């Protein structure tokens, strides 16, 4: 079964817009943005452990991912949380700056395909 | 063997900094840690099992790896285990002769084409500090009272140059820093478990620019006034694109360029008191933000004197092809002188507009100029005033997007933690405000699509007197009905996406037809959300 | 409760109405004299609840009840899962938003639903 | 202690954590319908009168009985940690 698609509560003021709660709005949208974060996690994660996307994390991923691509539509940050970041990143991807660890799921076998290919 | 920091693995959970640090200076040679660390598990009084201590110098980290390996460590009944740590304690470089105390720092640019160097504003007794492994360049400034912390990066910095200001070309007392981006700014803001050697128990905040005439932000070039230093040389060749020649400047008295505006490196229009066009001073000023032709070379009498007087096609030719050179022109005006409707029907056939781009930098503005890119609804029946829409997005130095880190950092003050508005914030926020003022125009604010909300993009247009900025806002539709922040800003940036034209359609040509809506287990499920239906003459026409 | 007394023989005053005058007037018993009210109010008391004395302090009247805690809810921050939820109005917004509180004592992190 | 200067280093962080734990108490007590307007995210200009009044804590505690109780719990939670000292400062042939 799918996930819910109940909504934030929306927030309603009760006075007319002066022209500047917009603009804080905006400049707020810079601060608490994980929306690419959040994806890269949940990749990760399930990348990790066995039985992916089927875990309380990777449901919690995706709540927060809803919340986060909702955010351009409501006023309501996605918060995420300190400790689901991922600290890892598999052979598949451009941080190289960023610690990489050997992947041995179905992206960590297309990549040693790939690389066998182009050498 | 990369720092000099080094992580003990266990010690006894009763000691403090001072017992461990007398230890290692007995063990070791005399003060020789520079930095020992306990971290704490509470606030001031559950200290962790391990601890980080930072040497001076290399060799006193390798000889604590040696007496470690060796199990010649054994403070209170306990081996202590050094093993390497991920990142230092302070960011301080290992090599004594990179550490530079009490030296001038001045900022300009080369203001004249032959070797004439302007000086905007002189910092005395800086300190400037050269981290290879982090491949930037600290330098710390005290300007009254709190100090600041400037950072040049590797990549910043174009090429490196030696010059001198005693006046002997075989000395040299002086080294120029061409910097493409600018540079980050930082502010310091205001103990049992940690030594440290000094008064480093602070925090570095990204701030805006500190000096009062906003010479840092006008400046594109640093100038490190330094003595003879004849080895200082090999620490200077470490630089990227290091130019191993031997040049003099002449040092110009360039104090009448000073804006204590908020965007600084824009030209006076005073000056200027004619009726030059908006287009080339725009062109002149991109220019001029470009690494291609210096403020003071582009602010001379004869080169708006013959600029003015001209055919506009041909101005435009020639100012397209000295901007177009990768190579840095120091005198444009002999360049220039040794080289000497369609919008409506380009709507019409393929949207194609001249939009003005611009990037407003914490330190400096960005003018790209009038590039060629689709166009939107606005347009279409605003297409008089195309120079008035201007595309202005917020971005970092290195034209990348602001780290969170950047505004608005987190602080525990209370019983709770209030994060903290950082002054890029309120520059954000005057910015907004009171708008860009280029030339003979003044942008305000508009809307913002849906795309350049994720982008920090937003769009600007100049007030006229035919037609102001309200006057499109109320034109577009009447936004006062929403009573939510973020549905209203959505609402007016959704009608911004590229579309092609049409016949228009009248409003007495329109039905309301009932809808669909189903509630199963207390959940409201709508099937109607955005489907309608359309003819097959409507289709075709 | 608002208690005058006449300047003639310094005697309470009782407040009367007479339908003929129309207005509000004071006449004591003591003597036959009558003076023009003022303010027209003849009763006028700040609305108190403190009718226990010396016995709110023996026995929890529970004038301040404690916020409700919840243990379904997670916090971001901390891996705590206990928090205290409340109703409140922002600061120019309409309506009640539910609020938490993390009861974690190390960690102090507040955030809306 | 093993010495003078283990019992010193124990005195000090016991005296730490009963700050701690006070201040944890104090914290604790805010959990009242009274400050719900200060405990929501807002902008409150009366965060410094909370902490400036220490002594007030003690006498709005000592009379009300739910707020007594609200605070030995906190205070019983906080004073854990402090009792767990004593496997750090305390040697493995002590009687006790
Ligand atoms: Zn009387
Ligand atoms: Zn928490």
């Amino acid at each position: 079964p799918p996930m819910d698609y109940a909504g934030s509560r929306p927030r309603l003021m009760d006075h007319d817009v002066t022209l500047e709660e917009i603009h804080k709005f905006f400049v707020d949208y810079m601060i608490s943005d994980t929306l690419g974060v959040i994806s890269t996690a949940h990749l990760v994660h399930a990348d990790r452990d066995p039985e992916k996307a089927r875990s309380q994390k990777c449901l919690e991923l995706a709540n927060l991912h809803s919340r986060a691509v909702d955010f351009a539509k409501t006023g309501a940050p996605a918060e995420m949380p300190y400790a689901l970041k991922p600290r890892e990143f598999p052979d598949f991807l451009e941080r190289f700056e960023k610690p990489t660890y050997i992947s041995e799921s179905v992206f960590g076998k297309l990549y040693r395909a790939v690389k066998s290919s182009l050498a | 063997t990369n720092r000099s920091t080094v992580k003990i693995s266990n010690v006894p959970q009763t000691i403090v900094a001072d017992e461990l640090l007398r230890f290692l200076e007995l063990h070791l040679g005399e003060d020789t840690v520079f930095a020992l660390e306990i971290p704490t598990t509470r606030d001031n009084w559950k200290p962790r099992d391990f601890a980080r201590v930072q040497f001076t110098t290399l060799e006193v980290k390798s000889r604590a790896q040696l007496l470690s390996s060796q199990s010649k460590l054994l403070f209170k009944t306990h081996n202590l285990r050094l093993s390497e740590a991920y990142d230092d304690i302070i960011p301080r470089p290992v090599d004594p002769r990179k550490r530079l105390d009490d030296i001038v720092l001045t900022v300009g640019f080369p203001e004249s084409d032959e070797k004439r160097f302007c000086a905007l504003e002189k910092w005395d007794g800086v300190r400037c500090w050269i981290l290879t492994e982090k491949r930037r360049v600290e330098f710390w400034v005290w300007e009254s009272g709190d100090c600041y912390k400037i950072e040049v990066r590797f990549e910043d910095i174009i090429e490196t140059l030696s010059c001198c200001v005693n006046g002997d070309a075989s000395e040299i007392d002086a080294f120029l820093l061409k910097l493409k981006y600018g540079p980050k700014v930082f502010k310091r803001v205001t103990d049992r478990y940690r030594f440290c050697k000094e008064d480093f128990d602070f925090m570095w905040i990204r701030t805006t620019d500190f000096s009062g005439s906003k010479s840092i932000g006008t400046s594109t070039c640093f100038c490190l006034e330094v003595h003879n230093g004849s080895t200082m040389l090999d620490i200077f060749s470490g630089l990227p694109y290091y130019r191993e020649d031997t040049l003099s400047l002449t040092y110009v008295d360039g104090k009448t360029f000073a804006s204590a505006a908020q965007i600084v490196p824009l030209l006076n229009a005073a000056i200027l008191g004619l009726e030059f066009p908006y287009e080339i001073l725009f062109q002149l000023n991109a220019l001029v933000h470009a690494q291609k032709i210096s403020l003071f070379a582009a602010s001379d009498m004869e080169l708006i004197k013959i600029l003015r007087g001209m055919s506009l096609e041909t101005a435009l030719v020639i100012l397209k092809k000295l901007h177009q050179q990768s190579s840095i022109c120091y005198d444009p005006v002999f360049f220039v002188k040794t080289q000497m409707a369609s919008a409506y029907k380009r709507l019409t056939e393929q949207n194609i507009m001249s939009c003005q781009r611009a990037y407003v930098t914490p330190s400096k503005i960005y003018l790209l100029g009038p590039e060629l890119e689709t166009a939107n609804y606005v347009v279409k029946n605003f297409a008089e005033h195309v120079s008035d829409f201007m595309r202005v997005t917020f971005v970092e130095e290195d034209w990348s997007k602001l780290p969170a880190n950047a505004l608005s950092v987190n602080s525990k003050e209370g019983y709770f933690v209030k994060p903290s508005r950082t002054n890029i914030y309120n520059r954000v926020l005057s910015i907004l405000g009171e708008g860009i003022t280029v030339g003979p125009k003044r942008f305000e604010f508009l809307a913002f699509s849906a795309s350049q909300l994720r982008g920090n993009s937003v769009w600007m247009f100049a007030s006229n007197e035919k037609v102001k900025a309200e006057d499109i806002r109320e034109w577009m539709g009447c936004f006062r009905k929403i009573r939510s922040i973020s549905k209203c800003a959505a609402r007016m940036g959704q009608l911004f996406s590229a579309s092609r034209q049409t016949l228009i359609v009248r409003a007495q040509d329109v039905e309301q037809i009932p809808d669909i809506e189903v509630t199963t287990d207390g959940a409201d499920y709508c099937f109607s959300d955005g489907i309608g239906k359309i003819s097959l003459a409507f289709a075709k026409q | 409760s608002t208690m005058k007394f006449c300047r003639e023989c310094n005697n309470i005053l009782y407040p009367k109405e007479d339908k003929e005058q129309k207005i509000l007037l004071y006449a004591c018993r003591n003597c036959d004299h009558q003076e023009v009210a003022d303010n027209s109010c003849v009763y006028r008391n700040e609305v108190h609840h403190s009718v226990s004395e010396r016995t709110q302090i023996l026995t929890d009247v529970a004038s301040d009840p404690t916020l409700p805690r919840t243990k379904a809810v997670r916090c971001s921050k901390c891996q705590h899962r206990e928090a205290v939820f409340f109703q409140a109005t922002a600061r120019g917004e309409e309506g009640m938003t539910l609020f938490f509180v993390c009861c974690n004592p190390n960690c102090g992190h507040r955030w809306r639903e | 202690s093993s010495d003078l200067q283990s019992r010193k280093n124990l005195t000090e962080e016991i005296s730490y954590g009963l700050r701690e734990a006070e201040q944890v108490c104090n914290k604790q007590q805010l959990m009242v319908e009274s400050w719900r307007d200060f405990l929501a995210v807002n902008g409150e200009d009366k965060e410094e009168d909370s902490v400036s009044d220490l002594a007030r804590f003690c006498y709005e505690r000592q009379k009300s009985a739910t707020l007594s109780e609200l605070a030995v719990s906190a205070f019983k939670d906080a004073y854990r940690d402090v009792q767990a000292l004593a496997y750090r400062y305390g040697d493995q042939s002590n009687s006790f």
